[PDB]
């Protein structure tokens, strides 16, 4: 399906015109006849992409009601529900009970699910921005007249014209052309228009003049081809059906979670059955046994669970929507924890887009002006002669102009119609130099010979401001070596001096040295005319000339260069401390790439290359080994080549790696291989180009304002801000919680066991209940929910950002020695701080513990009136009833008591509560005190015993259970400190989460 | 999976649940402490008393005489044991639920206490204690008759505790 896409396409493009003519069956001239065009369509069928197949029905809300946990509510609720209609045999109470429960259950499904979906219901829409991409009509010539008909019709064979400000509506032979040039930014993410030639130029077909693609537009000129390829077929359309039908597929965190679900599911189930199997030799029947098994459901589902870890990853994001980082999806809050490699695209990601000056070589020395945005650098020179004549010809011989629009943003910054290079040069002088409009005011433009191809050189003659002169300057540009041809003397410092043979090199040694950094150069030179040749009035005559074109004063070189946002290079080496890989990908080539790969640090000084070592060593390739090169740089045209095989090998060898001038498809083969790695990729990125990657990523991140409509909807998040330091942020913003989270659920299971025991040992003891299922309730749902959310607060017990990333497999967010420490250990110290103020009550009324044994027959017997204490009275059904009522209210109690200490402990896995603080966390103060303030309520305020079932307590019923949340605080505490110091041991590997 | 430490799992949880085990018996063992042997710290639970009847679903002692309360002393151990009074159509006998020093108060549907007793002592100062007709002639029918007790010390709990100083029930005789 999806493999083929993968692969590099293969072509036409130095077959003969009359050939591919005889493939297609058509005319070069005429073109398609409209019979055979009718024909050819059904046969291909249309040139439209496919409706986004994968149309997520409405319906999705219910794969939030479903997940794997939901579903342990959902099997919860029915059991409860199946066990409601078991009942049903007699005369039962389950009508406040069991039915009740089934139904808080299912609510607690469809509620969690309605939050999350909601939540989620902000950020699908892809397919929707990838098609405000599409011009419309096109002008086909068919029997040998043209005519713009609905695009859909085009097909392969027929002749299309397009010309300056059309979209090429599908890939094309260039058969006839002239002056037309392309933009092929959708395939090598780079914009500088393109020549399209009737030759071919070359072997790669992304290469090769004479092919114009889809996806791309027809920036000037006119020019007319032969449909090659239509619809899915065309280059671009494979890399469109490579994406938005992906598949999205489970996070991390909802991993952690359904394995969570399934430790959960193997002791509920297994506590449930052999509650079956106990019963049953005890001397109840399948009736009996049956009943207790799914009874043993509520005790074990944390019913808060799910509410919180949402509550929680809800609580984060909004930390970070004010971080601003937006986030999506509620998952997505932790995922950043764990990504290990990053695929950055560079231009618009890494860097600001734009262009800039670099350099300049005048006074025989070379000059590093300031490339950066907002001018953090140093002055280079100011001073010389040299430089003013130099800072004349920039602004002069130039024919830019900056856009109104303009005067608040800074000069850099600003938008200027004209060429790159031009632009540059306004831009240099403007902010050194002063205002240029102010120069040609000044010095006028007598007469000028705009840049040809031909000369290579732009040249003016301007009439100079010194008014005690305003005699006639002469100032040309232009291709350095063609410059120099052009020259007698240089300008060293201020006055000339006699391009000897020396310094005929230098220049020549200056030139050659600033072509290597990849930059461009031009040439400088002026001259003063005399004033006795040329009279005041004078013309010139830029036809021919009638003045002086060789034998000039050369004057200086200026090059130039780009830069990448100014947060990158830092926000690049977090990650790599983060000890995660940086991964270059990008259409631009080679040398510009691996500059920047440089500037980031995704490559790390003298970081090597083999063909770097080639140079220093002074040696060929291959007597380099390649091993010692751990930096790489791989040409799109190479990759190509290399099996998937030959990619993943190059991807373990190398820890600096640089992908350039790859194809949408090849950022796309990049983001596979390292996923058959097994490692969790961010691709990172701004255009069209990117959208296979990014769509495949684990997570796909868009540039905000500077991305493409492509890029933002194949993205899951979106850097407004285009700040990539956000990135960071983001790496982070996923790993406290992760721990914190682990907190929180010891916190909420620790309950579950004090929880369980009373009706465990209801059956096997035969006492009155102790603790009854809508008491449960009040716990889950109510007072352990503060507390529980509380934990996320939490800080960092160690500098996180210090330790590796997580292997996924081994260190589960919900293991062994989670439950052991919830179950085993603290729950069970709170049991017994529940059990104690169940024999305080009863045996306050009367009825001392001895006695209680075998009691629940008469006790539960409602027909005996008569129920003896241990004194001798007797009670009625009622009465004893309100007695065992107090009971599972001060049971719930009991439990809010205990679950202080818990939350203190649980608020660190290794720190004491000294070293932390369990003092500023505010949060988790407050949901000690909105805990107790509900246990007090339920107790205190009327009605709470007709509708709850909780009844009034004594002062002295509180204090139970404080012998026991000590305890718990006291133990923790003293196992921590033992784990803190032996580290590799004991304690460590059994308690430590 | 511990391949050897089960073992180190193994003395940690034989002396660690036993000391959990130890501390808990440590506390109610306190708390039993102080509590009286004969008399429950809060009443209340008890406070008006119930009506209970037999209907399943002597010689030591005193000859007494229906009379005012009879005072036994304070409730404690050194007098022996506190003396106690004495005393087709089924037949339902009634009786008030004890309560330790409660002293009761007083000084046409289909067709169908003496003070003495008190106080009750409670059972470890009176073992023995002992606390204190439908003939009709209609058969062959369901009668419903409720029997309650009057008393200022006596309160009904019409929403509750249908027991609460009544009963409810349902004879039938059929013959």
């Amino acid at each position: 399906l999806e493999n083929m896409k993968k692969e590099m396409e293969i072509n036409d493009h130095q077959l003969s015109v009359a050939e591919l003519e005889q493939k297609y069956q058509t005319s070069a001239t005429k073109g398609l006849s409209a019979s055979l065009a009718a024909e050819l369509l059904l046969r291909d069928g249309p040139n439209a992409l496919r409706p986004p197949r994968g149309t997520p029905e409405y319906v999705k809300f219910a794969r939030q009601l479903a997940g794997g946990l939901q579903c342990l509510m959902w099997v919860a609720a029915a059991i409860c529900l199946i066990a409601f209609a078991i009942q049903a045999s007699e005369g039962d109470l389950t009508t406040d009970d069991n039915l009740y429960l089934a139904l808080a259950l299912i609510a607690v499904v469809v509620v969690t699910g309605c939050f999350g979906y909601y939540q989620e219901f902000k950020s699908t829409n892809i397919i929707a921005s990838f098609k405000n991409l599409v011009p419309q009509q096109a002008t086909v010539i068919r029997d040998g007249d043209k005519f713009q008909i609905n695009a859909d019709q085009l097909v392969v064979g027929d002749l299309v014209e397009m010309k300056g400000g059309d979209r090429v509506p599908a890939d094309i032979r260039i058969l006839q052309a002239q002056g037309r040039k392309v933009d092929n930014s959708s395939l090598t993410g780079e914009s500088e228009p393109q020549t399209r030639s009737p030759e071919c130029t070359h072997e790669s077909p992304l290469e090769t003049r004479n092919i114009a693609f889809f996806s791309t537009m027809c920036l000037e000129g006119t020019a007319q081809g032969l449909v090659v390829n239509t619809g899915d077929r065309t280059i671009i359309g494979r890399i469109a059906s490579l994406a938005s039908g992906v598949e999205n597929e489970k996070t991390p965190i909802a991993i952690e979670i359904e394995h969570f679900v399934d430790i959960i599911a193997g002791l509920a189930i297994l506590f449930g059955a052999t509650f079956f199997i106990v019963a049953m030799c005890i001397g109840y029947t399948f009736l009996r046994a049956m009943v207790f098994f799914m009874a043993i459901v509520v005790a074990y589902v944390p019913e808060g669970l799910l509410a919180t870890v949402t509550v929680c990853l809800s609580l984060t994001a909004k930390r970070l929507a004010s971080k601003n980082c937006v986030v999506k999806n509620l998952e997505a809050v932790e995922t950043l924890g764990s990504t290990s490699v990053i695929c950055s695209d560079k231009t618009g990601t890494l860097t600001q887009n734009r262009m800039t000056v670099s350099h300049l070589w005048f006074d025989n020395h070379i000059h590093s002006a300031d490339t950066t945005e907002d001018q953090s650098g140093q002055t280079f020179d100011q001073s010389s002669e040299t430089w003013r004549a130099l800072c004349r010809v920039l602004t002069l011989c130039n024919r830019a102009a900056f856009k109104s629009g303009q005067d608040a943003v800074p000069v850099p910054k600003r938008i200027v119609i004209g060429d790159a290079s031009e632009t540059a040069l306004l831009k240099f002088s403007e902010l050194t130099l002063g205002n240029a409009m102010g120069y040609r005011e000044r010095f006028p433009k007598v007469c000028e010979i705009p840049f040809n191809s031909t000369n290579k050189f732009q040249l003016s003659i301007h009439t100079l401001e010194d008014p005690r002169d305003p005699r006639h300057v002469l100032v040309m540009k232009g291709a350095p070596e063609r410059v120099l041809e052009r020259c007698s003397s240089i300008l060293i410092k201020g006055q000339e001096l006699p391009l000897d043979e020396q310094w005929r090199e230098a220049f020549q040694t200056a030139y050659l040295s600033l072509g290597g950094l990849g930059e461009r150069v031009l040439g400088f030179c002026q001259l003063y005319l005399s004033e006795k040749d040329y009279p005041p009035g004078y013309a010139f005559d830029v036809e021919a000339m009638n003045f002086p074109t060789s034998g000039l004063s050369f004057a200086g070189l200026v090059s130039m260069i780009d830069p990448p946002r100014a947060t990158v290079p830092d926000a690049v080496l977090k990650c790599r401390t983060a000890g995660i890989r940086v991964i270059m990908v990008t259409g631009d080539h080679p040398i510009t790439a691996k500059a920047i790969a440089a500037s980031v640090g995704i490559i790390s000084e003298g970081s090597e290359t083999v063909e770097d070592i080639a140079a220093r060593l002074r040696v060929p390739v291959d007597q380099v080994n390649r091993k010692d090169a751990r930096a790489c740089v791989i040409n799109g045209m190479q990759l190509k080549d290399m099996d998937p095989s030959e990619l993943v090998e190059a991807l373990r060898t190398h820890p600096e790696m640089v992908f350039a001038r790859t194809s949408p498809q090849q950022k796309l083969v990049i983001v596979e291989s390292c996923q058959r790695l097994g490692a969790i990729v961010a691709v990172t990125g701004d255009g069209v180009n990117d959208s296979p990657a990014l769509k495949k990523a684990d997570i796909g991140v868009a540039m905000g304002i500077a991305g493409s409509d492509a890029a933002k909807n194949a993205a899951d998040m979106i850097l407004l801000d285009d700040n990539f330091a956000s990135i960071v942020t983001g790496v982070e913003q996923g790993r406290l919680i992760f721990d914190n989270l682990k907190k929180s659920i010891a916190y909420t299971l620790t309950k579950n066991i004090p929880e369980l025991t009373p009706y465990l040992i209801y059956i096997t003891v035969s006492v009155p209940l102790p603790l009854g299922c809508i008491t449960i309730l009040f716990i889950e749902l109510c007072t352990d929910i503060f507390p529980s959310v509380s934990l996320a607060y939490e800080k960092a017990e160690s500098d996180i950002m210090h330790l590796r990333p997580r292997n996924p497999k081994r260190d589960r967010l919900v293991n062994e020695p989670l439950a052991a420490y919830s179950y085993f250990q603290i729950g069970a110290i709170q049991s017994f701080a529940g059990f104690t103020d169940y024999f305080t009550a009863m045996a306050q009324e009367g009825w001392f513990p001895l006695l209680c044994v075998g009691l629940r027959p008469q006790w539960e017997n409602h027909h005996l009136q008569d129920l003896q204490d241990s004194y001798g009275q007797e009670w009625t059904f009622g009465q004893r009833l309100y007695q065992q009522y107090t009971c599972y209210t001060v049971f719930f109690i009991s439990i809010e008591m205990c679950q202080i200490a818990d939350v203190l402990i649980r608020k660190t896995r290794r720190l004491s509560a000294f070293q932390q603080g369990f003092f500023r966390n505010r949060i988790l103060v407050i949901a000690i005190v909105f805990q107790v303030c509900i246990g007090c309520f339920l107790c205190y305020c009327p009605g709470m015993p007709n509708i709850f079932n909780f009844m009034p307590i004594r002062f002295q019923w509180w204090l139970v259970p404080m012998p026991f949340g000590l305890l718990i605080f006291v133990y923790d505490e003293i196992r921590k400190l033992g784990v803190r110091c032996c580290p590799g041991s004991w304690w460590d590997q059994e308690l430590y989460y | 999976r511990t391949l050897s430490r089960w073992v180190w799992i193994s003395l940690y949880y034989v002396a660690f649940y036993v000391v959990m085990s130890g501390i808990f018996a440590l506390c109610i063992y306190v708390l039993m402490r102080t509590i009286d042997p004969y008399t429950p710290d809060y009443q209340d639970q008890l406070k008006s008393p119930g009506v209970t009847l037999r209907p399943d679903v002597q010689e030591g002692s005193i000859n007494c005489t229906s009379e005012k309360y009879f005072f036994q002393e304070s409730f404690l151990a050194p007098n022996h044991t506190k003396f106690s009074c004495k005393f087709g159509k089924p037949c339902f006998i009634i009786k008030m639920n004890r309560i330790v020093k409660f002293l009761p108060g007083n000084s046409d549907g289909p067709p169908l206490y003496s003070l003495h007793y008190f106080p009750y002592y409670g059972k470890k100062a009176q073992p023995h204690y002992s606390n204190p007709k439908l003939l009709n002639v209609p058969r062959n029918r369901d009668v419903v008759i409720v029997c309650k007790i009057l008393a200022e010390h006596v309160s009904f709990d019409n929403p509750h505790d249908p027991y609460e100083g009544k009963v409810e029930f349902k004879l039938k005789i059929q013959k």
